[PDB]
């Protein structure tokens, strides 16, 4: 089961928070309350894409591009033109690292903006304090 | 006696900076411990700023003044605060060619606080460096989503909503749009010769205008006080000397002087109002990083809200 120490270690880094599926859920909830959950949903879609098999990457790449990257995506991630263009070019003949560029920018965006606030929120504090 | 306040505007127009001023003016300042948490941000800003200029140089094919800077630039990329990194940054920043590329920052994407930080590197790079309140105000952190803040002023309880920014964030704005008492719509005056980070083909001020046209005239805001912050007027004052307003407004027939060109921009936005009979735009020229100026302007804005919901 989930620990207290474990939750405190979530303040060490975003990587430690996203390391486990529990922390993903809790941070996910926070992003939903701030209307920015598409960032984590995208990050998770990239992670699955990496473990996805050589054969099915063309479809998985197109799917993720349409769902998150394209101008008109319903869950359009906040990335600049140069990053969106270079992702666009990679969708045609996609390799496993296809979305690394965009993934890094959405991690940095979550890490620098959303995450410092998460650590000061009711969701996190109520979780932490109720386990002690 | 609640006031629902929206901070809206395009990416990098100053919305989060006004939110910071609200914490300073109404919730009493940034402490020493809070300021120290912004050290990493200031460093990250400074570092990503000098890197952006150096990468531009490669793409624009600008030479270094002195070719020994080539090894500094390489070191910058590998390093990226140490005394070594500080010295790398200082030497790059003082180089004739990096400066040349800096003055051409309209051709790529550069933080507006680059100079502020890079010109004070001696102060920032000291081991016992504690960010000043102004250093905090000048920091850059891209906002994604919608963030709600509370504060009380003149016995009014403000529920304030701060939003992103970029085209991608704007679809999410609808979820704030109910029961709005006031909108502070921010525009970056100095964006008149820049291009959208999310679309290299669209002039930033043209975007801001189209966005204001949409918000100002929206039927959800018929009973909402629309306040327009023509912000970054300090950056604008410096820039209009160097870079003609005709890059943004080809028909502009007036002089490249702070006061005429500022007036023209104001009138371009104020003409977008399609209900001039029933509705007034309350316009203020602001400098969001100037606490004194935001305190005076916010006091006026709050009086406009009292008079309009009275
Ligand atoms: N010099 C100057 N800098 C500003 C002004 N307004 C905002 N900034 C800076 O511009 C950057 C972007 O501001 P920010 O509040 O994050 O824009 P946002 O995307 O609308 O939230 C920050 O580093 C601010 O310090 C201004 O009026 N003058
Ligand atoms: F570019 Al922004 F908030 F609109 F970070
Ligand atoms: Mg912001």
């Amino acid at each position: 089961v989930l620990s207290a120490a474990e939750v405190m270690q979530w303040s060490q880094s975003l990587e430690k928070l996203l390391a486990n599926q529990t922390g993903q859920n809790v941070f996910g909830s926070f992003l939903k309350s701030e209307f920015s959950e598409e960032n984590i949903e995208f990050w998770l879609a990239c992670e699955d894409y990496k473990k996805t098999e050589s054969d099915l990457l063309p479809c998985k790449a197109e799917e993720i591009y349409k769902a998150f990257v394209h101008s008109d995506a319903a869950k359009q991630i906040n990335i600049d033109f140069r990053t969106r263009e270079s992702t666009a070019k990679k969708i045609k003949a996609p390799t496993p690292t296809c979305f690394d560029e965009a993934q890094k920018v959405i991690y940095t965006l979550m890490e620098k903006d959303s995450y410092p606030r998460f650590l000061k929120s009711d969701i996190y504090l109520n979780l932490l304090n109720d386990l002690q | 006696r609640e006031v629902k306040l929206l901070l809206l505007g395009a990416g990098e127009s100053g919305k989060s900076t006004i939110v910071k001023q609200m914490k300073i003016i109404h919730e009493a300042g940034y402490s020493e411990e809070e300021c120290k948490q912004y050290k990493a941000v200031v460093y990250s800003n400074t570092i990503q700023s000098i890197i952006a200029i150096i990468r531009a140089m490669g793409r624009l094919k600008i030479d270094f003044g002195d070719s020994a800077r080539a090894d500094d630039a390489r070191q910058l990329f590998v390093l990226a605060m140490t005394a070594e990194l500080a010295g790398v940054i200082k030497r790059l920043w003082k180089d004739s060619g990096v400066q040349a590329c800096f003055n051409r920052s309209r051709e790529y994407q550069l933080n507006d606080s680059a100079a502020y930080y890079l010109n004070d590197l001696d102060r920032i790079a000291q081991p016992n460096y504690i960010p000043t309140q102004q250093d905090v105000l000048r920091t850059r952190v891209k906002t994604t989503g919608i963030v709600e803040t509370h504060f009380t002023f003149k016995d009014l309880h403000f529920k304030m909503f701060d939003v992103g920014g970029q085209r991608s964030e704007r679809k999410k704005w609808i979820h704030c749009f109910e029961g709005v008492t006031a909108i502070i719509f921010c525009v970056a005056l100095s964006d008149y010769d820049l291009v959208l980070a999310e679309d290299e083909e669209m002039n930033r001020m043209h975007e801001s205008m189209k966005l204001f046209d949409s918000i100002c005239n929206n039927k959800w805001f018929t009973d909402t006080s629309i306040i327009l912050f023509l912000n970054k007027k300090d950056l604008f004052e410096e820039k209009i000397k160097k870079s003609p307003l005709t890059i943004c407004y080809p028909e502009y027939a007036g002089s490249n002087t702070y006061e005429e060109a500022a007036a023209y921009i104001q009138c371009q936005f104020e003409d977008l109002n399609k209900r001039k009979d029933t509705k007034e735009i309350y316009t203020h020229f602001t400098c969001a990083t100037d606490t004194k100026n935001v305190q005076f302007v916010f006091d006026a804005v709050t009086d406009v809200i009292i008079k309009n919901n009275l």
